[PDB]
């Protein structure tokens, strides 16, 4: 009744795990968390490729946010983090070709 | 002649009487480069020299610390602004 | 008269130009300008710094032990547009004095104008003695001049 | 193996960490970036042209001045989406499932 | 990056 | 120029201990005061297109 | 070694002098530069001076 | 219509968000297990720390009642810290959601007396760790700032050197210990600004003739310095 909600928290709960998981060493936490990340959402599968066409606005509101929730670069040369920032990122597309976000404090 | 008592005098010699004309040219090239510096004080400068400084780059456009002088782009009433 | 303002002001840059072009070492050159500029000083209510600026050109190539530092502050203060913020009392007693003027008293940290004499004090036992009993009583410390030990020696001061 | 880091130690330990099976990019590091005062700055300019709320609120934009997007999802795009699909295809890529395509991103972007 | 990360 | 060169040296010296760099003008200032500095050998004509 | 000590005990005398000499000329042009723009300031001054009963800057009411 | 359903993956596929969770929850997906952060290092209060204070170890005393038990740092920590990240070490000095030590004021007085007085500030008092990349932000933006201020500054990066130093020992909660840390550097950068000083104003001193026993040692080499 609430997926799109339950769905975020648990990707990003599954992301602290991954990094926790990274700090400590510990490749089969690790891999557990990648492989329950919501991978079989038709929605974000579908904004995927929006996503990566995307320009402008909305690419700079997207980027905004995702900056927020995971300022850290990630490395270039790691497919599993560079995958699992894609995914966020196509989830963040998706709510805001839905709904879009307003990130300013003054609104009215 | 020697002994291994000695090796501390052979080392020394061996390695330090060599340097003695080293030394000695040291001293004359010192004394020869604070002869022309004074020299060149006898017949004059703009700004000072340090004599017993390293390095003296002061000039009409140059500090004496190898910068440009500040406010030298005018000219001024008593003259040189130093 | 603004046309003898403009033309002073014209005159006053010129004679910095030629002095400046002479430098100042050779300054006896300029005394063209003095007949002028003292015209224009009695005028327009206005300073130029001439005799100033005169006597440290000459004490600077045969200086003073002071090194000409009086000469200095004096053309400073003179160079103030609105005037001199600090001058030189004029005594019959010995040591001069700095003072300041009143009307900026407001813009200096100070309780008076006499910002004490212009030259240093002289060395005297009975100076130094007068500063440190001074100094003491203003401290007010239990302890000066307490010797826990003291090396034992006919001598009342060991060493010193 | 792991030895303490003292706290004098710690302003290298952000900009040079250890090592890590997720590294970040060291790098880069030094130009993440996320600035509070972006909207507040705005507000402030704009008003100070003369506008009001609801012009300043609509003229309003988010920065640009962020930390810089990964260049492989630029570069690797048709591989990432390759592995996306095999991973909502076989479950997250249980047992080696898309290890054809992780093997191949990884190889494009390390070249041993 | 900045001159006091070196140490050697 | 010189006395142009310290006008402004003065100018900048009193801005910046006047506004720390949690100011948000500091920067506008600073900016302002270093294209007075690289125009400082201009007339204002020709200052005014640069430091606008 | 003595003459060049006394030699060059002279000659920083006189170095310290012309130092001492070159340093206050430096303080001297500065103040005057310093001069010369306060002088060119109090043109920008208004006729009769500031109000300086009064704030410059009235921002804000008062009731 | 059951509550958050689809929100907690980490329940239906056993996956520890921390050692912590894997050893409560017995999902034993850590091969090192887990060392308990014990409860003197998850919470606390502050402390004075010098010896050269009275009342050393002991908790610092305000206005408002407050738990007086103390956050004690890691003295004789383990040889394996096998996590030697920031969030991990921060641990070791300070607790990560900020001290027990905060009020709840009964009127808005109280705390406006308190910080006349300078014994209370939000800042301080309320308010968790900060993490690494929020440190890192405000790093970079501090330095971004300086020089846009100057780039031409020598003290540029002695300046962003304590600044970055006082982020890093939070100094929002510790402010002096902080500053114990990073007054090296403002040290530093009040060095470096007299230096700049005498660069741009021509400023030297006379040198004195060489000594005649410069060297200890004739055949010893007199290398030469500026």
């Amino acid at each position: 009744s609430s997926p799109h909600m339950d769905r975020l928290l648990g990707d990003l709960k599954l992301l602290a795990a991954y990094d926790s998981a990274a700090g400590w060493q510990e490749p089969k936490a690790m891999e557990s968390a990648f492989q329950s990340l919501s991978w079989d959402d038709a929605d974000v599968l579908k904004a995927l490729p929006q996503y990566l066409n995307c320009r402008g606005e909305q690419k700079r509101r997207v980027d905004f946010a995702y900056a927020a929730l995971c300022p850290r670069p990630v490395d270039e040369k790691d497919p599993k983090q560079t995958l699992m920032s894609l995914w966020m990122k196509a989830r963040l597309f998706s709510y805001d070709q839905k709904h879009p976000f307003v990130l300013s404090p003054f609104a009215a | 002649s020697t002994s291994p008592g000695l090796a501390f005098a052979n080392l020394t010699l061996l390695l330090d009487v060599p340097q003695l004309p080293a030394i000695w040219a040291v001293n004359a090239w010192r004394e020869l480069n604070g002869l022309f510096t004074e020299m060149k004080t006898l017949a004059g400068t703009s700004d000072l020299l340090y004599p017993s400084n390293r390095y003296n780059p002061q000039n009409e456009k140059t500090n004496r610390m190898g910068r440009p002088r500040k406010y030298n782009h005018g000219e001024w009433m008593f003259g040189n602004s130093y | 008269a603004p046309h003898q303002r403009a033309a002073c002001e014209q005159l006053h840059s010129e004679y910095k130009q030629c002095l400046a072009k002479n430098g100042r070492t050779h300054f006896s050159a300029c005394t063209d300008f003095h007949s002028k500029l003292r015209a224009c000083e009695n005028m327009l209510g206005t300073s130029y710094c001439i005799d100033e600026g005169i006597n440290l050109m000459k004490c600077t190539k045969n200086p003073d032990p002071s090194f000409c530092a009086k000469e200095f502050v004096a053309m400073r203060e003179c160079n103030r547009p609105q005037g001199p913020h600090l001058v030189l009392s004029s005594s019959p007693s010995s040591p001069p004095h700095y003072e300041l003027r009143p009307e900026v008293k407001h813009l200096y940290n100070v309780d008076s104008t006499d910002l004490g004499s212009a030259v240093a004090p002289v060395r005297s036992k009975e100076q130094l003695d007068r500063v440190a009993d001074s100094l003491k009583a203003d401290l007010n410390l239990p302890g000066y001049g307490h010797i826990p030990y003291k090396w034992e020696s006919l001598r009342p001061n060991p060493g010193a | 193996a792991a030895s303490t880091i003292p706290i004098s130690q710690w302003p290298s330990l952000l900009y040079a960490p250890p090592s890590s099976p997720a590294n970040p990019a060291v790098e880069a590091l030094p130009e993440m970036q996320f600035d509070d005062l972006h909207y507040p700055r705005q507000m402030l300019l704009c008003r100070g042209a003369g506008y009001s709320l609801e012009q300043c609120n609509r003229m309003a934009q988010p920065d640009a001045r962020v930390t810089p997007e990964n260049p492989a999802e630029k570069l690797l795009k048709e591989e990432a989406v390759a592995a996306i699909a095999c991973l909502s295809q076989r479950e997250g890529g249980k047992d080696e499932q898309c290890r054809y395509y992780i093997e191949r991103m990884y190889k494009l972007a390390n070249k041993e | 990056a900045s001159p006091m990360l070196f140490t050697d | 120029v010189d006395a142009r060169e310290m006008k402004v040296d003065m100018y900048e010296k009193l801005f910046k201990q006047a506004a720390d760099l949690e100011n948000p003008c500091r920067m506008p200032g600073v900016a302002y005061l270093r294209c007075l500095r690289d125009t400082l050998t201009e007339t204002q004509s020709a200052r005014r297109s640069s430091c606008l | 070694q003595g003459i060049k000590t006394v030699y060059a005990s002279c000659r920083y005398r006189k170095l310290n002098e012309r130092e001492i000499i070159s340093d206050r000329y430096t303080w001297l042009h500065e103040r005057m530069l310093e001069d010369e723009v306060e002088r060119v300031l109090l043109e920008q001054v208004p006729a009769g001076g500031f109000d300086k009963t009064r704030p410059g800057l009235l921002l804000g009411p008062s009731t | 219509s059951i509550l958050g359903a689809e929100a907690f993956p980490e329940l239906l596929s056993k996956v520890p968000l921390n050692p912590q969770m894997d050893e409560d929850k017995h999902f034993n997906k850590y091969k090192w297990g887990n060392e308990p952060i014990p409860v003197n290092r998850r919470t606390g209060s502050r402390m004075n720390s010098s010896i050269y204070d009275n009342r050393n170890h002991e908790a610092v005393r305000h206005p408002w009642s407050t738990d007086a038990r103390t956050f004690h740092p890691n003295d004789n920590p383990e040889a394996d810290r096998i996590n030697t990240q920031y969030s991990n070490m921060v641990s070791d000095s300070f607790p990560e959601g900020g001290f027990s030590d905060a009020p709840r004021f009964s009127s808005n007085w109280e705390r406006l007396l308190a910080y006349h007085h300078g014994l209370y500030s939000p800042e301080k008092f309320n308010s968790t760790t900060k993490t690494a990349d929020e440190i890192r932000l405000a790093v970079n933006d501090f330095a971004a700032k300086v020089h846009a201020d100057d780039p031409k500054n020598a003290c540029k990066y002695l300046m962003i050197e304590e600044f970055k130093c006082l982020q890093s020992a939070q100094a929002r909660i510790d402010p002096q210990g902080a500053a114990t840390k990073c007054v090296k550097w403002f040290n530093e950068w009040r060095q470096c600004a007299w230096d700049q000083e005498k660069m741009v104003k021509g400023y030297n001193y006379i040198e004195d003739r060489r000594a005649r026993k410069h060297k200890p040692y004739i055949g010893a080499p007199d290398l030469q310095y500026s």
